[PDB]
């Protein structure tokens, strides 16, 4: 079913997969980040903002 | 007969045909007639398949309804497709080059499941293209016709194979659906099978059947009498149904990671969904009458189901056991048999209806992509179906279709057979279709299925033979897209005049019998063995009270084009092929005599060509004229047909109609009022009647040669009226404006006196080969003015002249008056291309007369060029003094195998002679079975014979007994046919007697003027500096590498050098020779060619370092 | 084929000397490559 290795590897070697097509490839590839909500986007904001700040800072 | 205006023609057929010829246009018309959808079909299925009639636009609104949103809740929805008025006549169309089109319309219901509103919005769909009552379309002024397509037919193919290793035999299926993703289930080379879904080659069937829901138990019940299904499930190695979804998604979807509910809703979206898979309503009832799955069902559901699934398999793995019949669980027995795939049956035919409807298919997807795009980017309520709707795809496609498509082509129109012939034509190129280097040699074969369906005889010769050929006079499409014959029903020896149509599936299991069998009227064949078509195509003997079927005529198997061949039957397969080809393209003369030895297929084929005028409605003639005719119908009112009168071919041949009634006759509906351009009387006429002596003449007449008298030159017995016309459009441009105009720069005044002041040449005018035609007159610009120039200007006080003069003039190698000059322009508000301002076109033509090098050929394979015209004097005459008109070699008629038309020359000198048959003491012996009105024959009469049934040797014999002379006491021929004749250039007559009679020749459109070129310096191509090729450009023969060889076996180094470098390449060695001849100077080294640095540049340009090296 | 290589290697430009995250630099280098592929001889490797 889902556990007991039947699935796990079964993942991963579909995922390791040679992907012919490149734009296929490329939606493999992006398939690899999860989306993002609000507060998530205003934390990385606030990232941002520092590291900004500190080139700024280091300039 | 049966015909009003019938010219009385004597036939030599015994037997009758129970039903008359069809309409051979039926094809593509009715075809049309269901795409729309008119009330003629509408009662035609009314009685052919009431059970749902629907049209092919009607068919795609439903199928598109209902389109909705990702949340239901708001949808739109098609309906009542209705045409209307076209937007102008044929004539008029075709004159200043629009489509001959209607607008359609269609009801769009905007429907909102929120809450409920209706939008009923009458949606201008677009400007639909008609076919007219002749089937030919008109696009942008031309006349263009498309042609049916061979295609296999979508359903389940099993098939053997040898592994030629074990000599174990293999079977294999293919269900091959339309617009779907293939199943190949078959045995392996080792015991197991092999289900290839879409090219993967693994996973024997056993994840298949545990991924349907079901699990061992199920898998074992089904299959416990078949040793290899049994095996190949011990052979599962798996155990789960989630487990066989994985394995299935990693062979179906890889590279991405698999879920529990991925794989099972991505199996019914591959195969189980009618978006991804759909087998159209075809594929569905070959599957259905294949497997036995529903016998009487109506047809929905076009997607394919489980149960199919299941029922291949059961058919595949008992074919593998040898099994004759299968029955399926919940189904009628089907037996079980190998699938061919050039069977008829399994062949369908995509007429002009599948086609356009394929295309209005791939029109109202792009529709409903675009609409369900924009259904949800605004918001509810404030959506209505006009801005729902984008009607750009639809004419798009419809426009990509009629246009830059391969199966639908300018129409072959030079004489009225080959318009026939063009239409009721099948193909097997093009979308889905296979192309020639595709092609193998089976498909290129005659199938026995083709009998009655497509001629066997009428294909091309070239490497097209095969791939393309014409339809049968007899055969019907179904409904359905299969092809399909009449045949008489039989019963216990008993002969029904019932008219029953069975395709190619249902002859199988019956026993058609011979066409021309020794009926009795009774229905009971003299002898019990009767030659029949079997099942497997096989012909044998069998007894009368089993046979069930018949023909319904001879001349079934063949085509229109092969039907008007006299004396078919008595020539070989390969010059009747030849033959039925040249008929395609005989030219239209000005005369056009009717031929005296023909079939009756000539009559019905000049009248349904649609090209000869035919009296509507019954009624007396009012007036006559050539321009026009009015006839009064007897309820009061008239009618008044337009003649056509020389009118441009898509050949460049002459359209003329000359009336053949008078002003005070009485014509009947379907009688024909006025003769097209190869007709007489309102029948077939390619050629003319002209004597024929068979002797090899002093060699003029050596390897297929023919030499005619002067006699068809000085009574243009063989002449043709050519008709060419030349484009020329003043246009638009950033220097200023082209003028239409005579201040033509730099020129003579004996060259402009048959020019109009508006500029261009007086109608009836002579023009020749440099003459100029319209004076068109631009802005030449800027260059550089050579200094020489000024000195030219100032010794004679001549002007610049700014503007570059770039007149239209009469291209190499023709002649003629003009016929007419038809001229648009913006100011006079028409609708020309975006750009040009000014187009004018000039017709002209010329009474191009015969002369050596032109093609005359009979309708029976013999072909050949003309040897020489001499004159009369030297022509072999008759005791009487008539000379002979055409002279043709004995020695290719025995070898080639086409003694037909010497049989064909004999009847023809019986029928101009005339005979009688004394019928004093008794009829005689031979003309016992020769029936009544043929004993006696008047001079110049006309007769028929029937392709199959027809004059025998016995009856032309005794005909040529009897040949009763014209005027005055002298039997020229002998019983045996040869005459004495004397020569006409020694004056003593021939050793012994030659056969002569009078043949039907035609001329081909292979005339030698259209054929003759050559070039000294022309122009040559930009990449490398080669000459063009071809007759509209200066051309310039190929000089290709298999005649270097020969060049180089001879030994000839210089010749070869020249041919290469500075005859064809070496820019500098061209001009340099062409001064060096020119001042008789001596042909200077040649150069290096210009190809060969192109090449090394190319070869530089892909990475790889060439240098030639010096030392 | 030239447009695409000179539209591929200046977008790659743009993204080197602009800084981005190493996909979209390897997206474009394997553009760049498909390009070439393409200009070299069009159809040996994947759909023409």
């Amino acid at each position: 079913e889902d556990e007991s290795e039947a699935l796990r590897q079964a993942r991963k070697d579909a995922e390791l997969t040679a992907s012919a097509d490149s734009v296929r490839a490329y939606l493999k590839q992006i398939g690899k980040v999860a989306l993002l909500n609000a507060e998530e986007e205003v934390e990385l904001a606030k990232r941002i903002e520092a590291g900004l700040y500190a080139t700024q800072l280091m300039t | 007969n049966s015909v009003p205006g019938a010219p009385n023609r004597v036939s030599f057929a015994k037997l009758r045909e129970p039903l008359e010829v069809p309409g051979l246009l039926d094809v593509q018309t009715d075809s049309f007639e269901w795409l729309i959808g008119s009330p003629r079909w509408r009662e035609s299925a009314a009685e052919r398949g009431d059970v749902n009639p629907v049209g092919g636009l009607e068919e795609v609104l439903y199928e598109l309804s209902p389109i909705e949103d990702f949340s239901g809740s708001m949808s739109l929805s098609f309906s009542d497709p209705r045409f209307d008025d076209v937007k102008a006549p044929v004539d008029e169309c075709k004159d200043k080059d629009m489509t001959y089109a209607a607008p359609l319309f269609v009801t769009a219901e905007f429907i909102n499941n929120n809450t409920g509103e209706i939008k009923s919005q009458t949606v201008f769909m677009g400007d639909f293209p008609m076919m007219t009552e002749k089937g030919t379309f008109i696009i942008n002024g031309t006349e263009r016709v498309v042609v049916s397509q061979l295609v296999r037919s979508p359903g389940v193919y099993f098939d053997e194979t040898i592994d030629k290793s074990t000599d174990k035999t293999l079977h294999s299926v293919k269900v091959i659906p339309s617009r779907g993703a293939w199943l190949e289930f078959d045995v392996d080379k080792r015991d197991t099978v092999g289900v290839r879904i879409d090219r993967k080659r693994r996973q024997p069937v056993t994840v298949l059947l545990k991924a349907l829901g079901w699990t061992s138990e199920q898998i074992v019940e089904r299959f416990g009498f078949s040793e290899i299904m049994r095996s190949t499930l011990e052979k599962d190695n798996t155990v789960g149904t989630d487990e066989a979804l994985l394995d299935i998604y990693r062979k179906l979807r890889p590279g991405e990671p698999p879920t529990k509910e991925s794989a099972q809703t991505l199996l019914e979206n591959l195969f189980f969904k009618e978006k991804r898979y759909d087998l159209a309503r075809v594929g569905r009832y070959k599957v259905n009458k294949k497997l036995g799955l529903h016998v009487g069902e109506p047809i929905t559901s076009s997607t394919l189901t489980e149960e199919d699934v299941v029922a291949t398999i059961e058919y595949l793995v008992r074919l593998h056991e040898g099994q004759t019949t299968m029955t399926v669980p919940g189904g009628v027995e089907v037996p079980v048999e190998t699938d061919d795939i050039d069977h008829f049956g399994n062949r369908r035919l995509r007429t002009v209806g599948e086609l356009i409807q394929n295309q209005i298919r791939v029109g109202m997807s792009r529709m409903e992509r675009v609409v369900r795009e924009r259904m949800t980017t605004q918001d509810v309520e404030a959506i209505t179906p006009q801005t729902l709707i984008n009607i750009r795809p639809v004419v798009a496609a419809i426009k990509e279709f009629f246009g830059t498509s391969q199966l639908s082509q300018f129409m072959d129109q030079n004489n009225p057979l080959s318009g026939l012939t063009h239409k009721r034509r099948l193909s097997a190129l093009g979308p889905g279709g296979l192309s020639r280097e595709r092609a193998g040699l089976e498909v290129r074969d005659v199938h026995p299925s083709h009998y009655g369906r497509m001629c066997p005889i009428e294909t091309p010769e070239g490497p097209n033979i095969g791939l393309i050929g014409s339809l049968s006079v007899y055969a019907r499409v179904n409904p359905f897209g299969f092809i399909e014959t009449p045949y008489r029903k039989v019963v216990d020896g008993v002969v029904s005049d019932e008219i029953v149509y069975l395709t190619a599936d249902e002859e199988d299991r019956h026993v058609v019998a011979q066409a021309n069998s020794p009926i009795d009227a009774d229905g009971r064949f003299v002898e019990p063995r009767v030659l029949v078509r079997r099942k497997a195509g096989e012909v044998e003997y069998v007894p009368s009270s089993e046979v069930d079927y018949m023909d319904v005529s001879p001349r079934q198997m063949v085509s229109v084009a092969t039907a008007m061949i006299p004396f078919l039957e008595h020539d070989d397969a390969n010059r009747a092929l030849m033959g039925a080809n040249m008929q395609r393209q005989a030219v239209p003369l000005v005369r056009s005599e009717a031929p005296l030895v023909g079939t009756g297929m000539e009559l019905r084929a000049a009248i349904d060509a649609g090209d000869v005028v035919v009296a509507e409605e019954s009624g007396v003639i009012e007036e006559v004229s050539a321009d026009y005719i009015t006839v009064m119908h007897d309820n009061g009112t008239r009618r008044t047909y337009r003649m056509r009168k020389f009118a441009r071919s898509n050949h460049g041949t002459c359209a003329n109609q000359c009336p053949i009634v008078d002003a005070g006759d009485r014509v009947e509906a379907g009688q024909v009022i006025a003769d097209g351009p190869c007709t007489d009387d309102g029948e077939m006429a390619l050629g003319k009647n002209l004597l024929v002596a068979i002797m090899p003449w002093e060699g003029h007449n050596y390897e297929d040669a023919i030499i005619l008298s002067n006699r068809l030159v000085e009574e243009d017995v063989l002449t043709s009226i050519h008709i060419e016309e030349h484009e020329i459009d003043a246009r638009d441009t950033k220097l200023g404006a082209e003028e239409i105009t005579r201040d033509i720069p730099n020129i003579s005044d004996e060259v402009l006196a048959d020019l109009d002041e508006r500029g261009i040449v007086r109608i009836g005018a002579e023009v020749r080969d440099g003459d100029i035609l319209v004076g068109k007159v631009t802005p030449k610009g800027e260059t550089e003015l050579t200094p020489e120039e000024r000195l030219l200007r100032a010794i004679f006080g001549e002007k610049a002249r700014e503007v570059r003069d770039t007149s239209l003039k009469v291209p190499h190698g023709e002649s003629g008056k003009v016929i007419g000059i038809r001229v648009f322009s913006r100011e006079d508000e028409d609708e020309l291309p975006a750009g040009v301002n000014e187009l004018v076109r000039v017709y002209v033509a010329q009474k191009r007369k015969i002369s050596d090098g032109d093609k005359l050929a009979g309708r029976h394979g013999n072909k050949g060029v003309i040897g020489k015209i001499l004159p009369v004097e030297d022509m072999p005459f008759l005791a009487d003094g008539t000379p002979v008109d055409i002279i043709l070699n004995t020695h290719g008629v025995p070898r080639r195998m086409n003694i037909g038309q010497i049989l064909e020359t004999h009847l023809g000198w019986c029928a101009h002679s005339g005979w009688k048959v004394d019928a004093a003491k008794g009829v005689p012996d031979w003309a016992a079975r020769l029936p009544d009105e043929l004993l006696e024959a008047q001079p110049n009469a006309i007769v028929s014979t029937p392709v199959f049934d027809g004059a025998q040797e016995a009856e032309l014999q005794g005909l040529l007994s009897c040949t009763l002379p014209n005027r005055d006491g002298d039997v020229l021929v002998d019983a045996d046919g040869k005459a004495m004749l004397f020569d006409g250039r020694s004056g003593e007559p021939f050793p012994y007697p030659v056969t002569v009679g009078y043949m039907y020749i035609m001329k081909l459109h292979h005339l030698v003027d259209d054929k003759i070129h050559a070039r000294s310096t022309g122009p040559y191509s930009m990449i490398t500096q080669q000459p063009l090729g071809g007759k509209a450009q200066f051309g310039g023969q190929r000089f290709g590498e298999m005649e270097c060889w020969a060049m180089q076996a001879y030994g000839a180094a210089y010749t070869l050098q020249e041919l290469l470098t500075i005859k064809s390449d070496d820019t500098v060695g061209r001009v340099k020779v062409y001064e060096a001849i020119v001042k008789g100077e001596n042909i200077p080294e040649p150069g290096i060619p210009e190809s060969f640095k192109v090449l090394l540049k190319e070869l530089q340009s892909l990475c790889l370092n060439v240098e030639v090296l010096s030392s | 084929l030239y447009r695409r290589v000179i539209n591929r290697n200046n977008r790659l430009k743009r993204l080197i000397d602009l800084g981005a995250p190493e996909i979209i630099v390897n997206n474009e280098k394997r553009m760049l490559q498909e390009s070439v592929d393409a200009l070299f001889d069009n159809g040996r490797r994947g759909r023409p």
